[PDB]
């Protein structure tokens, strides 16, 4: 075994101290792992629910929603029956179980995306930097079919094929799309749905934090208004000197 | 029992030049009354089952107004928990407190032994990969004895039964806590605590007005930095991996506790016998036992003075918390041979220096 | 448990619009890589040198698996530094 | 709404404090209930582990168990199959969820046994005049099809067919088969089967409750030896009148 | 929470053979149902009567259901007591 | 805190002619503490989920090692407790303890509130039929407020986060019990025990030989009769209707509280107005904690003797006793017209005689 290296850092617009996330590339990022990455990962945590107001209007969710069939019953007759969609079902999984994933993956299970940033050691460029790191073997190593080199990835064999590719995919708003573009909207996307709470808390805490400071100097000048009264003493021994 | 708290909180008289060195055991209080509250709050939602567990913890984040706050405040609380901890044990050490505050010592050792019993059994709780094989090993660590290990753990494996129990447990534990606390406290005050000058002096002044203002001050700070990490997450206090759903058959490919367990981590990485390595743990603690009554092995009249201002020569309890930290150094990284080397050379420092403690 | 873990200081760039419209068509990464590759030019140097002796050596096992890591590390902390002024 | 009659009392094996079950016919009671009430009815607590040395020995309840065909799975591909039972499954039920029961039962729940005496007013008294209860319709009342008469249900009107008939089944001791007697065997085993654990719970009673009596005329005793110092104690006024 | 509860001073029938092997292939509910039946006449005598008013009255609302309840609780009531010696 | 240990439960004295009558105190203390133990040892294997409780507990029943025993014991207790609290409580009525024991049986009416609290959410979580539709019907019950019903709820229905919170409570109120046990005998003995005979008297005695061995004696009784109903079952104290998995669109036939539940639930029965119903239980409380001042309401000064004695008139607690016990057998039965009108006449006799206690 070895110690994998650390990835660079990007500057992605939530890591700093005072910003939020940045609403345009969540959507890009969501339309891109609905025509992508939802081919073989699932979200089991996340529901319509969560994208009315916070990404998406309501309509939109709602029409999105009904491109499913959702499974549900039973029926008068004890049967099970499909149904389309509604903004109240979580997102939908291609595989019915962990064993038909890995059938369909060559052995390989492919993780739940629910908490990925929050489950890798940093975290979005770590994410970043594994969609760039698809190169050639080195000399002196071959790998076994169905399994790829990638300089990021820890023992740099992985089972994932090569994941992006320009134009796989079209944006709404315009934008023009390439590997890199689609890496960056897709990991702000996959960093919002670790922990939508992620504004609140930010917003919170930067009240939070601000009155705590104000009270801790106010506090500072109380405990001083006593400390000068027994540090500036005198105490004589004999008889007075000063007065 | 107002005349009491007037009698101990109020016109109880200390030592004009107590500096905030000597603040921190309030500290460590709050912050158990503290995890407290957001421990109960957080009871009224969790699941105990092994099928579900993982998801409850998560359904608190998603689903419930001001859920997140409630788990990250209880999370982040620990680590200053263990800090204060820390701080508040080296500081005696500095100073030879146990030196006339025996019994105080050893209540004091009780406490922290509690205090890591409870940390270990929450941490099991959100039932994630580092959680499970966490368990299984320190169960496995505790297995000389026949049948004691499935019983404990109630199966042949860790399991949705160990996991009732180490709630229920979990539950119970910091109250008790709380009686040893008043124990502790009462050895305290039968003695009086010393100064930082260690000498005995009749410059004594009430602690209402100058004291508990100090401690006020202190505690601002501490709420302050709690919130800052909870709500902005500096630091990566935990490591990620009990963000992955248990697997019976797989171990995940890094593995760091909590930061306050590396060193014993260290310890289990370095000695080759697996007895080896629990016997050092309870040699250490007894070895810090053993300095309860320092006077009796020696005639030479003591004092508590240890002369380390200006002196070339540090203390041994410097070179203690030098090889501790070096030891927590050593447990983060990879098994590897030159790793192990230093390691066995800090470990060699940090007994060593701990024996050395009683040869005044 | 967080998803993310806040840096102080870090410097966000403004879009630089392309010439073209149908200028990003193709990966920026492609126009960062060059400059880069030159400065990691020791990494490309030693990889070259043990490509050479594993293959001269002749008993029949060595690789360079080692350098080859280093020198695209080398060159990822390179682009790094300006990929994202070309993204929206 | 009306008070329903009381059942009257029958006089079982078990019902006194010293007697326990009656296994042979608790034996030819599960007997019955395989051949004619695992029709419609489920015991879910039920696994054949509880058979082997408190009512049956273990090859012959193996072999009980290798009739039934129970699902597993999934398999290397995902997939579920079915395997002949084995000595830990549960016992089978006849429909997949409570909607198939009902509609197979004109729309009536048949309830789990699994508890059936544990959860009616006189348990087994009541069972046993319950199977015993179809009768006519009176004069001026008629019920609709799929609804019958019985003088033990409450409001006389019950859904379950009449239950038993006679050599509908057979026994393997030699035991002649009518209708009486399998309403005797069956309730005996359903009885046990509701807490397995009753002989054992009764036989440490036993021995509990006569050392602790025993316990009690000692305590006694103690009690009245002090007692009996200060009853019997003399106090004088001014000056001592005996001695 | 019981499956039952304890009756005091149960008595407990002895196993009276069968005079012929083939004798309880018919139930023995049917040997003891007669002398019940004549032992709750009075209620036979009430549900006849009311059966004949039911059928008078014209207003063509009526039943005789109590009754009947009660007849049928009574003769099941004197069955019971010796049942239990015809089975094993 | 021996010798504390020693003054209260060994030097103590007390009059000579105490009889059984004044044993039940220290009776209703050990179903406490006994109760205390099985709770606990029963939450090492509960399951706290909507979707699976009752079948955790069935699994306690048949698939443990003495799993039927704890179950059982934690069942028949709570009848006993009750009991004896009843046995206390009528005692002092009887007598008119209350004349100068004022703050103790302020102290006294506490406690039954917490117990009624323990025995009720206690008795939602097996989860059952009875258990869902009473748990409904006493949160709609304390309905009159906007919103308070969902909020302790948690949710538009009684749900698996209704049973998470009831746990947790059931866990803690008992403990809170404790300390207003002690509180309780904090007034107690700064007053001291009455007579039987309710006169005041020099003929005193020592407690540990002579008290003590009659406590022991009651003490003997009580565990043998536990372990003879728990162990074989001789009267149906609990109903089979929680023997039923819950339904949410479908009632139960036929419903009957614990027994302990019984009197209230005729009170709802008969009395037209909900709002009446709650405020009969209101103002008999409210009437009991009145007696705690009985010396100022009136300007003669006050006796214990209530010379009940050969009397012919009887005593307005006897009358409350049999009309309490009517009440519990109208309870039982059916709702129909003659039964509510016999319902009528008891719960007038009831309200009467408890507000005639302060006429002297
Ligand atoms: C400042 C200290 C702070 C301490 C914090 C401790 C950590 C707390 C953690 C838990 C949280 C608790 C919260 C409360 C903390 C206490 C607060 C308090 O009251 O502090 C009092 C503290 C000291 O009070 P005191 O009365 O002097 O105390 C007595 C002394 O201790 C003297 O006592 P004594 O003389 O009696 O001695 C007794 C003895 C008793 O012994 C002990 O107590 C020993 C304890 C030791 C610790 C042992 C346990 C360790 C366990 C392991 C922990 C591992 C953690 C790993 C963390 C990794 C992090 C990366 O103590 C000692 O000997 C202590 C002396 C130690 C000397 C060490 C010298 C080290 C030199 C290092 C130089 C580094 C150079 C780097 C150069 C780099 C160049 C590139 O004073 C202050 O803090 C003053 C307030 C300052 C406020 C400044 C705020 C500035 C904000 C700026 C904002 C800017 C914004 C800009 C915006 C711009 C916009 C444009
Ligand atoms: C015997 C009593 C037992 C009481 C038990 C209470 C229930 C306890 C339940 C919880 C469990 C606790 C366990 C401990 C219990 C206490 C044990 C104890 O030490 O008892 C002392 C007790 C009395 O001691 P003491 O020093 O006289 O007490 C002072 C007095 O209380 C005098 O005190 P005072 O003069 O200072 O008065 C103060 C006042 C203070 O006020 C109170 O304390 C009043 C409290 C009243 C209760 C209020 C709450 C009620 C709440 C509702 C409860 C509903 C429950 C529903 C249950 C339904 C059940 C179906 O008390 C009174 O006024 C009490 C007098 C009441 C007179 C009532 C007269 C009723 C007459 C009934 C006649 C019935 C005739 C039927 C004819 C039928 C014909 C067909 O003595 C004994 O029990 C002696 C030992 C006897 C052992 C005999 C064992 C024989 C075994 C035979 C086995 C055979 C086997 C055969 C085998 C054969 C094989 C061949
Ligand atoms: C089927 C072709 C897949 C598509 C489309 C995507 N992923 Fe996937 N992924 C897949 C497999 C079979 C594996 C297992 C790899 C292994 O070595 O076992 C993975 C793995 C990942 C991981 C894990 C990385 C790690 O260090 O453990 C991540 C973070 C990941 N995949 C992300 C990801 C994204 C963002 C995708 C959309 C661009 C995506 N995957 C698509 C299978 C497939
Ligand atoms: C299908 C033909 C069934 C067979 C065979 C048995 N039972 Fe059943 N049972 C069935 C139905 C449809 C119902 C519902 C009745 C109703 O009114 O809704 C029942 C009910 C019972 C009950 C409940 C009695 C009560 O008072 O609630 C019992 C105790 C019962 N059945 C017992 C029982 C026994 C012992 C059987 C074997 C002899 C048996 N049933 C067979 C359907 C069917
Ligand atoms: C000194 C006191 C305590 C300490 C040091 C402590 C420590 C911890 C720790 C370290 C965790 C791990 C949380 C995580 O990994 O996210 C935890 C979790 C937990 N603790 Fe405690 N705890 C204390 C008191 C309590 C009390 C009193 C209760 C309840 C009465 C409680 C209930 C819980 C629960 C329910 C969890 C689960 C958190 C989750 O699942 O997310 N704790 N505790
Ligand atoms: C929950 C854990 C603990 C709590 C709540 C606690 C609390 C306190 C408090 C309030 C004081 C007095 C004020 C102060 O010194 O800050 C104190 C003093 C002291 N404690 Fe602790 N303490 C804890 C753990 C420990 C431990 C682990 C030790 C030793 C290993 C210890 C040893 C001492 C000593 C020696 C003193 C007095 C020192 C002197 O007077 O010079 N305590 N403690
Ligand atoms: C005065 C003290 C207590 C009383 C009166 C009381 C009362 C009750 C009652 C009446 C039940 C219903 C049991 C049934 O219906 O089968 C019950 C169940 C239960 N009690 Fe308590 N209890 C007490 C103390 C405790 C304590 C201290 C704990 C735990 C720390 C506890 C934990 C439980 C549990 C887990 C159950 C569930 C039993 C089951 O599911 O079968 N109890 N209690
Ligand atoms: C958990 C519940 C209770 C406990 C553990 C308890 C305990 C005790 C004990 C040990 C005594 C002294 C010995 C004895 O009288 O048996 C006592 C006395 C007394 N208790 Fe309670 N008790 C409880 C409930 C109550 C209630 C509900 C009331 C009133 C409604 C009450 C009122 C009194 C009074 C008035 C006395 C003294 C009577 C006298 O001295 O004449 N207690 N209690
Ligand atoms: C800076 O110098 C000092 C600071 C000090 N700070 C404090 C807070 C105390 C103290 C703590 C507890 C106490 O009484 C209590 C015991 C136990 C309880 O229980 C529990 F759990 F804490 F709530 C509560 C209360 C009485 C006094 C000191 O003596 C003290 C002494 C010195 Cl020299
Ligand atoms: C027959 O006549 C009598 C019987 C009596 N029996 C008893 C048991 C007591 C008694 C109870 C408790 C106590 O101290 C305690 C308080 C609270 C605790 O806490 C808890 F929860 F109970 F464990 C423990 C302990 C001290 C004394 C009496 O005074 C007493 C008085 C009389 Cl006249
Ligand atoms: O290999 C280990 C390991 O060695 C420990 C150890 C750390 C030290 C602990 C400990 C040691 C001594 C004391 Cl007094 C208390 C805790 C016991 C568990 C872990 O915590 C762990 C967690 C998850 C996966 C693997 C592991
Ligand atoms: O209809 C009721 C009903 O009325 C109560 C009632 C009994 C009295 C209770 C009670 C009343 C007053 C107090 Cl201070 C404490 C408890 C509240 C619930 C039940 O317990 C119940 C249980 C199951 C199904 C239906 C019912």
């Amino acid at each position: 075994e070895k110690e994998p290296p650390h990835p660079p850092s990007y500057p992605f617009w939530f890591k700093s101290l005072f910003h939020s996330h940045d609403i345009p590339s969540v959507r890009r990022g969501y339309e891109v792992y609905r025509k992508v990455c939802a081919t073989c990962h699932s979200m089991e945590q996340l529901h319509f629910r969560h994208l009315v107001g916070e990404v998406l209007p309501e309509k939109r969710v709602k029409q999105i929603a009904a491109e499913y069939d959702v499974t549900d019953g039973p029926n008068d007759q004890g049967e099970m029956y499909t149904r389309p969609g509604i903004l109240g079902d979580a997102f939908p999984s291609p595989y019915p179980n962990e064993e038909a994933a890995r059938y369909a993956n060559g052995g390989a299970y492919p993780p739940d995306l629910s908490l990925i940033t929050a489950a890798r050691h940093f975290g979005p460029d770590y994410l970043m930097a594994l969609l760039g790191g698809y190169r050639d073997p080195p000399e002196g190593v071959e790998l076994r079919p169905g399994l790829y080199w990638n300089v990021w990835f820890p023992g740099n064999a992985i089972a994932m094929p090569p994941p992006l590719m320009d134009e796989m995919i079209d944006y709404e708003d315009g934008t023009p799309c390439n590997i890199s573009q689609m890496s960056k909207d897709v990991v702000n996307f996959l960093t919002w749905a670790t922990e939508p709470t992620a504004d609140e808390r930010k917003l919170y805490g930067l009240k939070c934090v601000s009155a705590i400071a104000i009270g801790t100097v106010l506090m500072t000048l109380w405990w001083r208004f006593y400390w000068a009264m027994y540090a500036t003493r005198r105490i004589d021994f004999g008889k007075l000197k000063y007065l | 029992f107002m005349s009491l708290f007037r009698a101990h909180l109020v016109f109880y008289r200390c030592a004009l030049n107590l500096n905030s060195s000597y603040n921190f055991g309030f500290l460590v209080a709050m912050t158990f009354v503290l995890q407290i509250i957001t421990g109960i709050t957080l009871a009224f939602r969790y699941t105990s089952e092994a099928s579900c567990a993982f998801a409850s913890v998560q359904h608190l984040v998603r689903e419930v107004a001001a859920g997140w706050e409630f788990r990250m405040l209880h999370a982040t609380t620990a680590s200053f928990v263990f800090l204060c901890i820390l701080i508040h044990m080296t500081r005696g050490l500095y100073n030879w407190s146990y030196s006339y505050l025996t019994t105080a010592w050893m209540s004091g050792l009780v406490l922290y032994l509690l205090t890591i019993a409870t940390a270990f059994l929450g941490y099991v709780l959100p039932w994630g990969q580092m959680s499970f094989w966490g368990a299984t090993v320190i169960t496995n660590l505790l297995s000389p004895i026949p049948y004691l290990v499935p019983w404990l753990l109630g199966g042949y494996y860790v399991s949705d039964v160990t996991l009732k129990r180490f709630f229920v447990l979990h539950f119970i534990l910091p109250f008790i806590g709380c009686i040893i606390i008043v124990l502790h406290i009462f050895y305290l005050h039968l003695n009086g605590s010393s100064n930082p000058a260690g000498i005995d002096t009749a410059l004594k002044v009430a602690f209402y007005p100058h004291m508990l203002m100090t401690d006020a001050k202190c505690l601002s700070y501490l709420i302050g930095l709690i919130f800052l990490q909870a709500a902005f997450g500096l630091m990566e206090l935990s490591h990620p991996d009990n963000s992955i759903p248990v697997n019976r058959f797989v171990t995940p490919l890094h593995i760091v506790p909590e930061w306050y367990f590396l060193a014993y981590y260290a310890v289990l990485k370095v000695i080759p016998s697996k007895t080896g390595g629990l016997l050092v743990f309870m040699s250490s603690l007894i070895n810090l036992g053993l300095l309860s009554e320092i006077r009796a092995l020696n005639t030479r009249m003591l004092i508590r003075q240890q002369f380390m201002t200006r002196n070339v020569v540090s203390g041994w309890v410097i070179i203690w918390v030098y090889s501790m930290i070096f030891l927590i150094i050593i447990g983060s990284a990879i098994p590897q041979a030159t790793y192990i080397l230093y390691g066995r050379l800090a470990t060699i420092l940090y007994l060593t220096t701990g024996l050395v403690l009683c040869l005044y | 448990s967080y998803p993310y873990y806040c840096e102080f200081f870090v410097k966000f760039p403004n879009y630089i619009p392309p010439k073209d419209p149908a200028e990003r068509l193709v990966d920026p990464r492609q126009k960062l890589e060059p400059g880069c590759t030159a400065r990691c030019s020791l990494w490309v140097n030693e990889y070259d040198a043990c490509t050479k002796r594993v293959r001269a050596r002749t008993d029949n096992k060595g690789n360079c698996s080692g350098q080859y890591e280093e020198l695209h590390v080398c060159i990822d902390r390179c682009v790094a530094k300006d990929i994202f002024k070309y993204l929206k």
